[PDB]
């Protein structure tokens, strides 16, 4: 925790997921701003387009 | 790393260490030990072996390429284009 690294690899695979759910949040939160542009025509489709 | 450089690197970033606290689009990297408005789970304290130090862009998850927190309000954190290994 603060001086010991024990069981790091478990608290780092969390984190992982953490940023997983962050990082995919962000895109809603952009979505929020204008629901236009996130459900009806392109830039969905385009923005997200490939990654894995 | 400047205009004329043609530095080789591993591969996926891994295990690069690099003096590197800038993005590709002008944002400026956010201290690891320090904490900014943007919250951050990745504490050095857990991971001293992950050479966590200043505000550079490093590779601390094992993930696909190096990422870093950015101290923008509309960008939490971005990921890292480094030069790949093709020999």
């Amino acid at each position: 925790g603060s001086v010991e690294k024990l069981t790091a690899d478990a608290e780092l695979q969390r984190l992982k997921n953490e940023r997983h759910e962050e990082a995919e949040l962000e895109r809603l939160k952009s979505e929020a701003a204008d629901h236009d542009k996130k459900e009806a025509e392109r830039k969905a489709l385009e923005d997200k387009l490939a990654d894995y | 790393y400047v205009e004329f450089s043609e530095e080789c690197m591993h591969g996926s970033g891994e295990n690069y260490d690099g003096k590197i606290s800038k993005t590709m689009s002008g944002l400026e990297c956010q201290a690891w030990d320090s904490q900014s408005p943007h919250a951050h789970g990745y504490i050095p304290s857990k991971f001293p072996n992950k050479n966590l130090k200043k505000n550079y862009c490093r590779n601390p998850d094992r993930d696909l390429r190096p990422w870093c927190f950015t101290t923008d309000p509309n960008k939490r954190w971005e990921y890292c284009d480094i030069p790949r290994c093709a020999a």
